[PDB]
């Protein structure tokens, strides 16, 4: 279980060589699913001493439709306000 | 010319901040808790009208 | 780059003729600018690197 | 009268003095933008300017960049990277061939 | 065992009290049905076994 | 008092909801379907939640059958 | 088990440039015995013929 | 004159360039090519079987894993020299103005006030130590590690594969 | 000398990296967030300030507690008479819960008595509705009432007089000064301030800050986040409403608080004092009293670039030079790019721009070599 | 006779013994918040659980 790729080939002890001496290579260790990054941007830009990784996040994705309507209400006004502003006009 | 251009003040700004001590001034508050800060006079008139942020 | 030769200007090799006639440009106070000497700069006057990619001795102008 | 000196990479070569300039603009600009957010909070090199949990706010590294760009007669490029803190500031800064 | 013992824990996990609640209840939900499952299963197997 | 209605949500549309309890007080005593998607909700959402690797991969396992 | 898990793993490869350096020899010097002017001047001269030089 | 400050940073930043000792994590020995204790591999033996691709393959595996750990050596070699410039190279740096290239004398301050331990799991404080210019001799170094050996795979399993039978035709 | 220090401060540890595990605060704390206690040494003089949002019952009887056991020469409470009359009638209620189920009744206090003159009458047309437009934008609910007095205060008061102790009334939230003050403020429209409060959260720091307090505010309810509330929090109130209406905030939070400070500190009689005022005058007037009284928490002058490791980036650099210098000696080349680490902010990977420190005046520059391999000797040192 | 009752109380006691659950290795948090912030629900409600 690794999030990054440098943490997961550091230090690997389940590498083939090693599982060859017992002979026993289990289906839940597939590098298929062994790593998995996260779904929010990352990259290195240079620091004082070495590359540092930096995150770029911008939205969150776990909003509800309550604090939708809560932020459109205002929209819905404005568009009921210019409406009888041309049906006034 | 050959030599590339600074003004005066960038040389003066640059020369402050040579300095050890140097911190910024132009500051309504004393956020660096510096013992010598001095507050500014304030640029607000009696209609407080830009004070809106 | 080169510093600005105040009228002593001899480029190091031949640059090419990027132009005939020269380019009003509106300049910044005090702002570094890389003029292209080589004269193959894809970004007009100033210089864009093809001058590291083309075999010369004339050095980008930063004045 | 102050001769300016014949070298050209002065802010390379003076780091300390790179990162005041860049810290007294971040500072300048961000009270300028947001008052109530940073007007009793210092600016250092370790300040950062993303929420609590990461995320950061456009609007306010764009106002950084712009604050950057007018200050050292540069111009930072938006779409490369994004100005969320004073160490990525200073990098950029240093990156860039032509700062004054 | 060894390793966590002399280099401690990683940290601590940042989860909310209504899920490290749910997740017991739901914990003691799936042993009660698994021993319903045991026993429904052995009322059916009794005459094969 | 608009605002206490229209902008005050209930605390249900924001807080993770919790497990039906009598959906499993009082269950039948057969193994048909409706038991054992009770458990293969349970588990998956379990698995979902959970920090545990010990019971996770248990879970998994019991969750194929 | 134990013996591996008590000593460093054999590292895995990786593919990051450490202090790159050129794959020619040294950039052709502005002044010398052999500058870029004396290779530019070679351009105009090339010729593949049939006999010697 | 250099400060007690000075030579305090001196001998704290004089650790970054110690070697590793890779001696005491690698098993060193080299493989004997299969013709020292096979009759028929040997080309000097009246008994000896022409076979091109076994041979081949045999030589092969045997000079990949000298080669292996000549490069092992010769790298431990390189890092330690280069530590060792590093080590006892000139630092101007440390003389030049305090606040402009050089820390200030009060030294490194922190201003934040954490509530809570950082985690160990931080990807950048690993990383910066994990992969440094300077180490690239012996990161990417191919070793076999020390470990306990078995009996099934490092003392059974060459003896049956050695005595498999050999045919002229 | 004016003492400008940070007051109504909302940011915590902007210089950490938080996030997950690793938070910036904590908030709750009961006791610590509300309970204040200043000294004046010049008059001998012990002040016990308590911000109360009046909606816990934890914090009612934990100020009833503090007044029986400090016995205070006096006690300032920020109520009027008319709602201490409509408590000291309600009788037989220990319970917060209890107490809201009259929120509307000591509603009553808010008499704002006016003439109904022309000029009074557009005020209070404008006046209202403003209220109206502010109370939408709070969104607080019946269970979280900070500005009406309730059963702490009510508790304040009562062993008050049990201790036959002064009592000092600053009045409700809006009282007749700062009606006075808003009527002379003309900046006041409903239309305005809604325009004003829809486009406050300039801001996803803003708009984030706001969902969190409010999303925290409906799931724990009044009381649990009255206890939770802190001075962070509170300063992050402040600057909302600053943010909403700056000309109505000016009056209804930094003058009330200059008020509240000069009651306290020129007319209170006794030597030990006990003050009971909304938790959002809480930091204006312990800032006042520490600027007055010359007893601010001495604070050590922060370096801006006290927090840079300069010295690493040097030996960083030089290390890089140095390790180039030898790779070029070593290959009989020279080095390839002069970036410690490859980053694709300059697309030097892929474009003709490089990185090369290799500047110079004229032939005769002995800054001709430096940065490349012929500025180190065969023993890979400087020259 | 493997009782319901007795048999729920063991499992919960299994459950919450196994050590998994320890307070200790848990930071709550609210969650729903969009920054981390630390649990706000009041002192005799932390005591309740
Ligand atoms: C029947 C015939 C019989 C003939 C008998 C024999 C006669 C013998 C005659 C002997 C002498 C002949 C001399 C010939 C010269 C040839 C060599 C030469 O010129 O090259 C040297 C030339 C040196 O140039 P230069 O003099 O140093 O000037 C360089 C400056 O950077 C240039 O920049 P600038 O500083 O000049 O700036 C120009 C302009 C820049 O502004 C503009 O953008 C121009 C337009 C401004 C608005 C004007 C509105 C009116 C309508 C304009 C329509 C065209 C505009 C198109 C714009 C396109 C924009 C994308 O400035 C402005 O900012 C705007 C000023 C506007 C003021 C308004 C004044 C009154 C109205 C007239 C305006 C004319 C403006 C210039 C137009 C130039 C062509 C486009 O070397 C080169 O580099 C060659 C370049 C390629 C040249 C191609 C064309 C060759 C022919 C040119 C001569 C035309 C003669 C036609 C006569 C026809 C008679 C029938
Ligand atoms: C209700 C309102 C409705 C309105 C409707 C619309 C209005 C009508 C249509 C308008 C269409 C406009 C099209 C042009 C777009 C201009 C874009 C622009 O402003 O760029 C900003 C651009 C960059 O601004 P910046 O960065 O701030 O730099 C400012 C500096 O001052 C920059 O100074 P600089 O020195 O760095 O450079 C300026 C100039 C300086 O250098 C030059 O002048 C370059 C060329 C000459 C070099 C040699 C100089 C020595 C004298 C040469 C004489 C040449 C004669 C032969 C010309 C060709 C054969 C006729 O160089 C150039 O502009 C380079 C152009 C080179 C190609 C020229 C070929 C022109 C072909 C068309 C000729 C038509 C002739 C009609 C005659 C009618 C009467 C008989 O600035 C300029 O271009 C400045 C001029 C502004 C535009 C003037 C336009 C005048 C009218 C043009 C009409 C064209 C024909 C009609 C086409 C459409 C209808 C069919
Ligand atoms: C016939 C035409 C009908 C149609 C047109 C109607 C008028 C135009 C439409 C106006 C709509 C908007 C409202 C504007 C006025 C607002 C006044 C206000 O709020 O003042 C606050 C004032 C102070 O109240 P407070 O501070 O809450 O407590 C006062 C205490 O009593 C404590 O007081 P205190 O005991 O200390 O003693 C002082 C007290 C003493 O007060 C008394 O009770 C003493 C009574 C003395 C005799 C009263 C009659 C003499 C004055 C008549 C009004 C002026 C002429 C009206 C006719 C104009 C056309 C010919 O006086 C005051 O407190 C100040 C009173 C001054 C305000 C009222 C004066 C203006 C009223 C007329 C409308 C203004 C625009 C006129 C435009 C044209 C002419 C320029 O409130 C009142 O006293 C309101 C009383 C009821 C007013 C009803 C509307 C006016 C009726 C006038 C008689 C018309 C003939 C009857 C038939 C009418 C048709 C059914
Ligand atoms: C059959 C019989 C039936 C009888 C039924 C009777 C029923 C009971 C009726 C009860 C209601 C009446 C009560 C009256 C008691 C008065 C007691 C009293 O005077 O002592 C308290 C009173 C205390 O005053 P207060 O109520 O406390 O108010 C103090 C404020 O400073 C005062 O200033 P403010 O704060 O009120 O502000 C005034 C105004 C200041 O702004 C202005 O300059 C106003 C004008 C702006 C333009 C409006 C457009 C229309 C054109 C107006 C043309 C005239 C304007 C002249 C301006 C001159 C400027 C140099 O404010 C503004 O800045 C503009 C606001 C207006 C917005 C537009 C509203 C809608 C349209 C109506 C506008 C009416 C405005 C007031 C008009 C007053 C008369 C001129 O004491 C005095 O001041 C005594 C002074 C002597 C007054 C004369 C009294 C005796 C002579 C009048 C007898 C009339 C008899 C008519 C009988 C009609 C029925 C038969
Ligand atoms: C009926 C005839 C016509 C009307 C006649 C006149 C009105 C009669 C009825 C009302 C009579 C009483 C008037 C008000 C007396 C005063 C009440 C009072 O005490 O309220 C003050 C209230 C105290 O409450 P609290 O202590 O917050 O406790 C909160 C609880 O939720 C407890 O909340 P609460 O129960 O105290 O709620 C207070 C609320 C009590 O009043 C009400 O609830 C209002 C009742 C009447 C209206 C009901 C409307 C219902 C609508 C839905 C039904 C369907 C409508 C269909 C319509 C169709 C046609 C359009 O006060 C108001 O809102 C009064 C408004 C009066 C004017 C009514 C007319 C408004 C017209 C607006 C039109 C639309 C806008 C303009 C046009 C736009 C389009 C072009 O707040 C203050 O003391 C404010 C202090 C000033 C500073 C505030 C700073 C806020 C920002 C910072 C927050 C963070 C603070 C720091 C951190 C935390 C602490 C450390
Ligand atoms: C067919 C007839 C239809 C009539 C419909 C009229 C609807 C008018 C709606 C106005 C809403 C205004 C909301 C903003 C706030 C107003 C002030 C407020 O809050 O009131 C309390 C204020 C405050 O009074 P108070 O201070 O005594 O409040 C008591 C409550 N405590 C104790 C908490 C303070 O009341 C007033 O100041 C007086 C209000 C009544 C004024 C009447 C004036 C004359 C009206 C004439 C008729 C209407 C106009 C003409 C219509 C023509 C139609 C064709
Ligand atoms: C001729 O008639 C008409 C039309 O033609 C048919 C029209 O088109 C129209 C046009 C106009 C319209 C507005 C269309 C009208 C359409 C209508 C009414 C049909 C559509 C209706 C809907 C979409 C509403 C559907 C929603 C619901 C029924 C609500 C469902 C709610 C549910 C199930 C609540 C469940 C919640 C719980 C059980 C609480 C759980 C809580 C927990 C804490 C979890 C448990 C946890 C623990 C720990 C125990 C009109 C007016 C009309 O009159
Ligand atoms: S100088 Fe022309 S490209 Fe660099």
């Amino acid at each position: 279980m690794f999030r990054w790729l440098f943490l997961y080939w550091y230090n690997s002890t389940d590498t083939p060589s090693a599982i060859a001496k017992v002979n026993l290579w289990s289906y839940i260790n597939l590098r298929l699913f062994k790593a998995r990054l996260s779904s929010s941007i990352a990259y290195y830009i240079l620091g004082l001493n070495n590359l540092e990784l930096k995150k770029l996040k911008i939205f969150y994705k776990n909003t509800y439709f309550d604090y939708i309507y809560l932020k459109s209400i205002p929209c819905l006004f404005l568009i009921i306000f210019f409406t009888n502003l041309y049906l006034f006009l | 010319r050959k030599e590339l251009w600074r003004s005066q003040d960038a040389l003066q700004e640059e020369e402050l901040m040579v300095n050890e001590n140097w911190y910024p001034k132009n500051t309504q508050y004393n956020i660096y808790n510096q013992p010598d800060f001095i507050k500014p006079k304030s640029g607000s008139g009696a209609a407080a009208d830009d004070i809106r942020i | 780059s080169i510093p600005y030769q105040e009228g002593k200007y001899r480029p190091a090799s031949i640059p090419m003729v990027a132009g005939f006639f020269p380019y009003n440009c509106y300049l910044q106070q005090g702002k570094v600018y890389s003029w292209c000497s080589c004269g193959i700069s894809q970004s007009g006057p100033w210089c864009d690197g093809l001058c590291n990619s083309v075999v010369t001795r004339c050095r980008p102008v930063v004045f | 009268y102050n001769f300016p000196e014949y070298r050209t990479g002065g802010v390379q070569a003076n780091p300390g003095i790179t990162a005041k300039r860049i810290i007294k603009c971040i500072g300048e600009r961000l009270r300028k933008y947001d008052p109530a957010r940073w007007e009793n909070v210092p600016i250092t090199f370790k300040t950062h300017f993303r929420d609590e949990n990461g995320y950061s706010d456009v609007a306010t590294s764009i106002q950084i960049h712009d604050a950057l760009e007018r200050e050292f007669g540069i111009d930072i490029k938006d779409r490369l990277a994004l100005v969320t803190d004073v160490e990525t500031a200073f990098y950029i800064v240093m990156s860039h061939h032509d700062p004054l | 065992k060894q390793f966590e013992e002399r280099y401690g824990r990683a940290g601590q996990i940042n989860i909310s009290k209504v899920t490290y609640s749910t997740l017991i209840d739901v914990e003691k939900a799936v042993l009660k049905m698994d021993r319903l499952f045991r026993k429904v299963a052995k009322f059916e197997n009794r005459a094969f076994i | 008092m608009i605002w206490k209605y229209l902008q005050r949500t209930n605390r249900g549309n924001i807080i993770q909801a919790g497990l039906q309890h009598r959906k499993f007080e009082n269950l039948p005593f057969k193994q048909n379907f409706d038991n054992l998607t009770k458990a293969y909700d349970l588990r998956m959402w379990y698995i979902s939640n959970s920090p545990h690797e010990a019971k996770n991969l248990e879970y998994v396992n019991e969750l194929e059958a | 088990v134990q013996s591996q898990h008590s000593v460093p793993a054999s590292p895995i490869r990786n593919q990051r440039h450490i202090n790159p350096v050129r794959e020619s020899g040294p950039l052709p010097s502005y002044d010398g015995t052999y500058t870029m002017e004396d290779i530019r001047a070679v351009f105009y001269n090339t010729t593949v013929g049939r006999d010697y030089c | 004159k250099l400060t007690a400050s000075d030579e305090a940073y001196l001998n704290e930043v004089r650790q970054r360039y110690v070697t590793p000792d890779m001696e005491k994590w690698a098993y060193l020995d080299y493989k004997k090519h299969p013709s020292t204790t096979l009759s028929h591999y040997d080309h000097k033996s009246k008994d000896y079987v022409e076979s091109e691709r076994d041979d081949y393959n045999a030589d092969v595996a045997t000079n990949s894993h000298n080669k292996l750990i000549d490069d092992f050596k010769r790298n431990l070699q390189m890092q330690r020299k280069v530590h060792d410039i590093l080590q006892k190279m000139d630092r101007p740096y440390l003389r030049g103005v305090p606040g402009v290239t050089k820390n200030i004398s009060a030294g490194l301050q922190d201003y934040s006030a954490p509530v809570s331990k950082k985690s160990q799991s931080d990807p950048n404080d690993f990383y910066r130590d994990a992969y440094r210019n300077e180490n690239r001799w012996i990161d990417q170094s191919v070793f076999t590690p020390k470990t306990s050996k078995m009996t099934h795979y490092d003392v059974e399993w060459p003896k049956e594969l050695a005595s498999r039978p050999v045919t002229k035709k | 000398m004016i003492s400008a220090r940070a007051v109504h401060r909302f940011l915590r540890n902007p210089n950490l990296e938080t996030g997950a595990a690793f938070r910036a605060g904590t908030r709750f704390d009961p006791f610590k967030n509300t309970l204040t206690v200043l000294k004046d040494p010049q008059n001998g003089r012990t002040l016990y300030l308590i911000g109360t949002t009046n909606s816990s019952t934890l914090l009612a009887n934990r100020t009833k507690d503090l007044v029986q056991k400090e016995k205070p020469d006096a006690v300032f409470v920020q109520t009027n008479k008319e709602w201490w009359n409509l408590a000291k009638n309600i009788q037989d209620v220990k319970c917060q819960q209890e107490l809201n189920r009259y929120n509307d009744l000591l509603s009553q206090a808010y008499t704002l008595s006016l003439d109904n003159t022309i000029r009074n009458l557009v005020f209070k047309a404008k006046f209202y509705s403003w209220l109206f437009v502010i109370n939408w934008f709070k969104a607080f609910p019946d269970d979280f009432h900070p500005f009406i007095p309730g059963l702490e205060m009510k508790f304040a008061i009562e062993e008050a007089n049990k201790q036959n102790i002064p009592v000092v009334l600053g009045g409700l939230e809006v009282d007749d000064v700062t009606l006075s003050a808003l009527k002379v403020e003309p900046r006041l429209d409903p239309f305005s301030q809604l325009y004003y409060g829809y486009r406050a959260l300039h801001n996803s720091f803003w708009r984030r800050e706001h969902f969190d307090n409010y999303a925290t505010l409906d799931v724990v309810g009044g009381e649990a986040y009255a206890e939770s509330m802190d001075r962070f929090r509170t300063n992050w109130f402040v600057k909302y409403f600053e943010k909403l209406a700056p000309y109505q905030k000016k009056i209804i939070v930094d003058q009330k608080d200059l008020d509240l400070f000069y009651a306290l500190y020129r007319d209170t009689p006794g030597k030990k004092i006990v003050a009971v005022v909304n938790q959002w005058h809480v930091p204006g007037i312990e800032n006042h009293w520490k600027s007055a009284t010359n007893t601010h928490e001495p604070l050590k002058a922060i370096n801006p670039i006290g927090d840079m490791d300069i010295n690493k980036y040097m030996e960083s650099q030089l290390v890089n030079d140095t390790l180039r210098a030898f790779v070029s000696k070593v290959g009989k080349t020279e080095p390839a790019t002069w970036k410690n680490y490859s980053t694709i902010y300059h697309k030097d990977n892929y474009e003709a721009e490089r990185v090369r420190h290799v500047a110079f005046v004229d032939h005769k520059d002995p800054h001709m070599y430096h940065g490349l391999p012929q500025d180190y000797d065969d023993n890979i040192k400087p020259k | 006779p493997e009782d319901e009752g007795i048999e729920q109380q063991l499992d919960q006691q299994e459950v919450l013994l196994s050590g998994r659950y320890d307070p200790k290795l848990y930071d709550f948090q609210e969650g729903y918040t969009k920054n981390p912030e630390d649990d706000q629900t009041s002192l005799i409600e932390k005591k309740a659980f």
